[PDB]
RNA sequence: UUGCUGGUUAUCCACUUCUUAGAGGGACUAUCGGUUUCAAGCCGAUGGAAGUUUGAGGCAAUAACAGGUCUGUGAUGCCCUUAGACGUUCUGGGCCGCACGCGCGCUACACUGACGGAGCCAGCGAGUCUAACCUUGGCCGAGAGGUCUUGGUAAUCUUGUGAAACUCCGUCGUGCUGGGGAUAGAGCAUUGUAAUUAUUGCUCUUCAACGAGGAAUUCCUAGUAAGCGCAAGUCAUCAGCUUG
């Protein structure tokens, strides 16, 4: 593809991908799109990255939120439960291989099968504790598009996380089947189960 | 201690025939086929790289990633 | 900056409130290649209140 | 299982008692010109496209 | 071309240097090794005991090809890490100094280290010499 | 908020009251026109009442403002 | 590393030093079931014992474990030097022990007995069943008794 | 003396000055390649300039970046922009004004801060609290 | 550098092919620790030269006590992961023969691997120094 | 011989704080009454050109509960 | 083959980008659009190092509280005592005493981990004149520490404080387990006139509850919460505290 060899020699993998294709770790960013209307505008591929770290500004305003990168975006919530507070690295990590088991298993380009767990485990109808009397009885509300993005990936990074602890698999293997199986949604997930129980019970209270 | 740890002869076979076969092979799923603890996961999954089986696609310690040859 | 943190109050009584006092403290130094009547002029002269002025000579 | 969407494009305000539910005007996105009123839970602006559960109970305010 | 250490990464490097000292044999390894803890705020003696003074020699001999001169204290608190101090919080403890200094003298006694003026032990000529062969040697294993 | 308190607005009216030549509707020329004429003890009070005087231009070029 | 064939010589839990060792785990981690050896003191008898610590403890063919028992059970002569032992300088003897598995608490009843016939403080108050290392007990140890 | 340029990068407290003058095209970070960035993960953090914008323009060009302060990972983000920031006052200074425009707009066209320094500065604490926010846990008996 | 080691050890196959071996039995024992630290040399073509020499050149000692075990032994001077494993072969060799400079010398090495290493057991602790004891009441 | 130490008359001796309150407490402990004391005070600063005085006598006075007058005149700021 | 990486408080020359600190500049919500009693303003974009009052503070009115402090004061009224003293000093103890209740915290309940190597990165500080402070370097010791010198009244030396979490390679493999390190025993050192009611540090041993915490309830809106250590205050020694 016409390798540039400079006194510092940069490895012929490095131009392979990242001069003509900005590629992520390393998977495509032309493919994948959003399955879903709106949750398109609030999940972002293309922008694409080439790691899922950046000391991004997107807190100071309301909806600058949505301009973060998804696969950055869920990888910001992985670091949480206390301890793991800081280290995106860790998460960084978690992210890699989490997509690389999910390049194993169902071959299927991985942020199409992080974006479509997006699309498929974001709640469509919630509730809200309205007062009605002191024994509030809940309403029910619809939701926005970016609060759907929002819960799907808590669902899916809290699904992660109760999976993970106590048990032999790693958190990248509990992230790939939950994310497997939130992405052509299988209800022995986390997240599909914690979605349908709360638009069943906005179902009830309607 | 739940009949999970040794080297037991059996087991030598059932790692030659049932690692093939499985999609996404690593120390977890070594272990979680109700067998193997960890630590002999790890040497199997090296010695299944050895020769044959495996082909490593991602490498960094405390997370194998290991898949069916061809 | 000379910094000394100490409680606002003499007893212990109230909210806890600290206080930061500091004294900044600057410094410079010239050196000259003067004769030596002309050290003895410059050293004695430019006195000021609240300047200090050390004066060394043999720069080994 | 009818799944419905509907444009935002209009922010009325905001209801519920603790003041977290938007008071949307949404126009239909298949069949259009017919409008109506929803109630929705999280962070809304103009020109998103709602998903629609179930689409004919026009919600006016919440306490 | 020519290859300094520094062209090398760092874990690379200390493997085939250490895996060099192992089995070439110059070693005055101090005999309290597979005794030794190697810090007071450590629990347990190094994992890899046959070895493990190879690993610290050969990364003190890159440690001291990139400075001007390192002495004991600096290699105490280099390889010393946080202390758990039971129930209250922890703390950087520096490493053992036997050990160190042992590993000076070690480095030392086989030509590798000099003790510098301005205090300290400097990388000598027979040390850069070494050094930078192997750092060829590891980028040309790769190729 | 960017209210500006009374000393912004009424040195601003005081400065358009007699020097509405001089005072074109650029924010840093009328910086240096209050430098010049007048006498503000701070940098930051004259770069507010300077942005004051330019927006009273602003508004007086479409037409009259009540009170100047 | 690399995997073995390993026939039958694989032992579940085998007896040494009057008490019980699960054969299920690695030797050095083994060994801290008998009371007297922990983490440290196992590391090393199990390294001048010339053991090979990646070794399952029920693997341990006899002349193994009997160098343990024999370096564990007489430490200054096989040059764990006098600061590895928890029985320096007895009392009595004003030679290095190191108490093994029904023994160390024995010797620590011994010990409690010597301060409390001599009615020291420490003894005592041991004797009372309360703090004795200074703490405050005004707020701790309350469900202790 | 070969037309050479001096730039340096930020983030909160790591400082990196990149010398960037005329060469063969090696980039070297503290004495050592670009290739040996460590930490590992943002290697490719580093990359981005030198394959935002081709990795010819490197080709005639030697960079060397000494960084100090900050810790592992803002350390990357320092000598990122260090290294852009060099390209283009070298293309600024040397080759032209329109091929330093078509790397300023490829670089701001991605711009993980590459060409502006991050301006956030840690909050200076307060009584009361452990942090600049926050507060100690009190009890209302 | 390497290329003039490479060229000092195709000189010493030169010499070890010219000269005789009683003569050079001098040189055998002067020339078995120098040939061990290039044999052990980070460069492996270094390596195998240096290994392919000190072969030869113990190859040309007539000693029939010692004829089977000599690519061991060199061996034994190129890695000490050997060195348990050669001391217990060591011990099994019907030394009839008197051992003077070059038999002793191609082994006492061996001996001061196997007492200074801290992964020797101490069966071949005790096996070296059995060993040592009776070579020194051998001669 | 090696401190000397140097008189010196202050000028407009009115606007000093120190002068003036050691002047009230001296007029005080002779046994003025307060307001006149203080008025005096008030009125030989404003006299010298100042912008404001405050005097503030804290304490009980004849009575056994402890009160405070604040005898002010023209302006003074309080905070910056 | 030009080259690459280093060393040398002066072998010289030049420079001030990085660092420092004097004097200045810079932002005024500038420009544009929307909206508004087309006023004060508000909302979005662009440009910008900066567009929440740019971020954080310091100062902070009137009137009060029977708020707290007579244990900060040679601030202080009135009462009490003043030689068998309520003054002052010395010796030993106590403020640590333990069926229990409450508040601020620290360490944890683990594999997003523990341990072992290896990588290796800050900022605010503070430091010895009638003295023994901060301590580099060399030897001794498993360690804590010891000993001989050196540098510094300090942008100079300690100190690039080579800090910790973290990063890489491994051992462990879900087991009150190698998570946890309470409790208790023996030994070696340091500070001190004196260490027992264990000052503290180190080594070995002992290996407790704790499997994510009920009713309740605290703090928090961006370099912020949280994790992580470092310096200073106190200090002969001792931080699980506070100030940064």
């Amino acid at each position: 593809f016409t390798p540039v060899v400079l006194a510092t020699p940069i490895p012929e993998e490095v131009q392979q991908a990242q001069t003509e294709i900005k590629l992520f770790n390393k998977w495509s960013f032309e493919e994948v799109e959003v399955k879903d209307a709106s949750l398109v505008d609030y999940v972002q591929v293309r922008q694409p990255i080439f790691v899922a770290h950046t000391a991004g500004r997107y807190a100071n305003k309301r909806f600058r939120k949505a301009q973060c990168p998804i696969i950055e975006r869920l990888t910001n919530s992985l670091m949480m439960n206390g301890r793991n507070n800081g280290k995106k690295l860790k998460a960084v990590r978690i992210i890699k291989h989490t997509l690389d088991i999910i390049n194993v298993l169902t071959d299927q380009n991985p942020i199409q099968v992080v974006v479509d767990a997006i699309t498929n485990t974001g709640p469509r109808e919630d509730t809200t504790r309205v007062g009605g009397g002191g024994a509030a009885r809940r309403q029910a509300v619809d939701v926005s598009p970016l609060r759907r993005v929002n819960q799907a990936i808590a669902l899916l990074t809290i699904g992660a996380r109760e999976a993970a602890f106590r048990n032999i698999k790693t958190i990248a293997e509990t992230l790939a089947e939950e994310l497997i199986n939130a992405a052509k949604g299988s209800s022995t997930s986390y997240a599909i189960k914690k979605k349908d129980e709360l638009e069943r019970v906005a179902k009830s209270n309607r | 201690a739940q009949h999970a740890v040794i080297l037991d002869q059996e087991k030598y076979d059932r790692i030659l025939k049932e690692v093939p076969t499985y999609r996404y092979v690593s120390v977890s799923v070594l272990v979680d086929r109700l067998k193997i603890g960890g630590s002999l996961a790890r040497i199997a999954l090296r010695h299944l790289e050895k020769e044959g089986i495996i082909k490593p696609i991602s490498k960094h310690s405390k997370q194998a990633i290991y898949t069916r040859a061809t | 900056v000379l910094k000394i943190s100490t409680r606002k109050t003499p007893n212990g009584e109230g909210s806890k409130t600290w206080e930061t006092y500091e004294m900044r403290i600057h410094k410079r130094y010239i050196d000259l290649e003067a004769p030596v009547q002309i050290v003895k002029r410059i050293t004695q002269i430019t006195i000021e209140p609240g300047v200090d002025v050390e004066v060394v000579v043999a720069s080994n | 299982t009818p799944v419905t969407l509907a444009k935002v494009i209009k922010v009325l305000g905001r209801t519920g008692s603790r003041g977290g539910v938007t008071q949307v005007r949404v126009e239909f996105l298949e069949d259009t010109s017919r409008t109506i009123v929803r109630n929705v839970k999280g962070p809304v602006r103009e020109n998103d496209i709602l998903v629609l559960m179930e689409s004919e109970r026009e919600a006016r305010r919440l306490r | 071309p020519g290859v300094s250490v520094r062209d090398v990464a760092a874990q690379d490097f200390i493997n085939a240097y250490a895996s060099f000292l192992q089995r070439q044999g110059k070693l005055e390894v101090p005999g309290y090794v597979d005794i030794v803890k190697t810090s007071s705020g450590n629990e347990m003696p190094p994992q890899d005991a046959e070895g493990w003074f190879y690993k610290r020699a050969a990364s003190v001999a890159r440690h001291i090809y990139m400075r001007k001169q390192v002495g004991v204290g600096k290699l105490n608190k280099l390889y010393g890490g946080a202390k758990s101090r039971g129930v209250r919080p922890y703390k950087h403890i520096d490493a053992s100094g036997s050990i160190n200094r042992k590993v000076l003298q070690a480095l030392e006694k086989i030509g590798i280290v000099e003790i510098s003026p301005k205090g300290g032990r400097r990388i000598s000529e027979n040390g850069q010499r070494d050094l930078d062969r192997i750092a060829a040697q590891t980028l040309e294993e790769d190729e | 908020g960017r209210v500006r308190t009374k000393t912004v607005k009424r040195a601003s009216k005081a400065l358009i009251e007699r020097y509405y030549p001089k005072l074109t509707l650029d924010f840093q020329t009328n910086k240096r026109l209050c430098d010049e004429i007048a006498t503000i003890q701070s940098k930051r009070l004259r770069n507010k009442i300077a942005g004051y005087t330019t927006h009273l231009m602003k508004r007086i070029q479409k037409g009259p403002v009540r009170g100047i | 590393s690399l995997v073995v064939q390993e026939q039958g010589s694989f032992q579940h839990i085998l007896r040494l030093l009057n008490t019980n060792v699960d054969g299920n785990i690695k030797i050095v981690y083994a060994l801290t079931t008998i009371k007297g050896v922990g983490r440290r003191y196992s590391n090393l008898v199990c390294k001048k014992a010339d053991v090979d610590l990646h070794k399952r403890a029920g693997e341990l063919t006899q002349e193994e474990l009997e160098r343990i028992v024999q370096i564990m059970q007489n430490p200054t002569h096989y040059k764990i030097p006098a600061w590895f032992l928890n029985r320096q300088n007895d009392i009595t003897d004003g030679k290095d022990y190191h108490t093994l598995a029904n023994n160390v608490e024995s010797k620590l009843r011994d010990d409690l007995e010597r301060l409390k016939k001599i009615r020291a403080h420490r003894g005592i108050r041991h004797f009372w069943g309360l703090r004795v290392r200074g703490q405050h007990t005004k707020t701790t140890g309350r469900r202790r008794a | 003396a070969v037309p050479s340029v001096q730039t340096f990068g930020k983030k909160k407290s790591a400082t990196a000055v990149a010398h960037v003058k005329a060469g063969k095209g090696l980039i070297k970070v503290n004495g050592s390649p670009i290739t040996l960035v460590e930490p590992e993960i943002l290697r490719f953090k580093v990359y981005e300039p030198l394959l935002l914008v081709g990795l010819d323009k490197f080709s005639n060009i030697d960079i060397r970046v000494r960084v100090t302060g900050g810790g592992h990972v803002s350390q990357v983000y320092a000598i990122r922009q260090a290294i852009a920031k060099g390209l283009v006052a070298y293309h600024q200074k040397y080759v032209d004004e329109q091929s330093k425009n078509e790397l300023k707009k490829a670089f701001t066209s991605y711009d993980r801060t590459l060409l502006i320094a991050d301006s956030r500065r840690p909050e200076p604490k307060k009584f009361g609290g452990k942090g600049a926010r926050s507060r100690f846990q009190k009890s209302y008996r | 550098k390497w290329q003039a080691k490479m060229a000092a050890l195709s000189v010493v196959d030169r010499i070890r092919e010219d000269s005789a071996n009683d003569l050079l039995e001098l040189t055998f024992k002067d020339a078995v620790p120098v040939l061990t630290d290039v044999a052990t040399d980070f460069k492996p073509e270094l390596a195998k030269q240096g290994y392919k020499t000190l072969l030869d050149y113990v190859s040309i000692l007539d000693n029939l006590d010692l004829s089977p075990r000599y690519k061991l032994i060199v061996d034994t001077l190129q890695d000490p992961s050997k060195v348990p494993e050669s001391v217990k072969s060591l011990s099994s060799v019907t030394f009839v023969a008197e051992v003077t400079e070059p038999s002793l010398s191609l082994l006492v090495p061996i001996l001061n691997r196997s007492l200074n290493l801290s992964s020797s057991s101490q069966e071949q602790l005790r096996q070296t120094v059995i060993v040592v004891e009776n070579l020194t009441r051998l001669v | 011989g090696t401190i000397v130490l140097y008189a010196e008359r202050v000028q407009d001796r009115g606007l000093s704080a120190v002068a003036q309150a050691e002047s009230m407490k001296f007029k005080l402990l002779n046994g003025l009454a307060i307001r006149r004391a203080a008025y005096g005070v008030v009125r030989y600063v404003m006299e010298s050109g100042a912008k404001g005085c405050e005097v503030v006598v804290s304490g009980k006075l004849r009575a056994a509960r402890a009160k405070a007058m604040k005898f002010a005149d023209g302006f003074l700021i309080h905070s910056g």
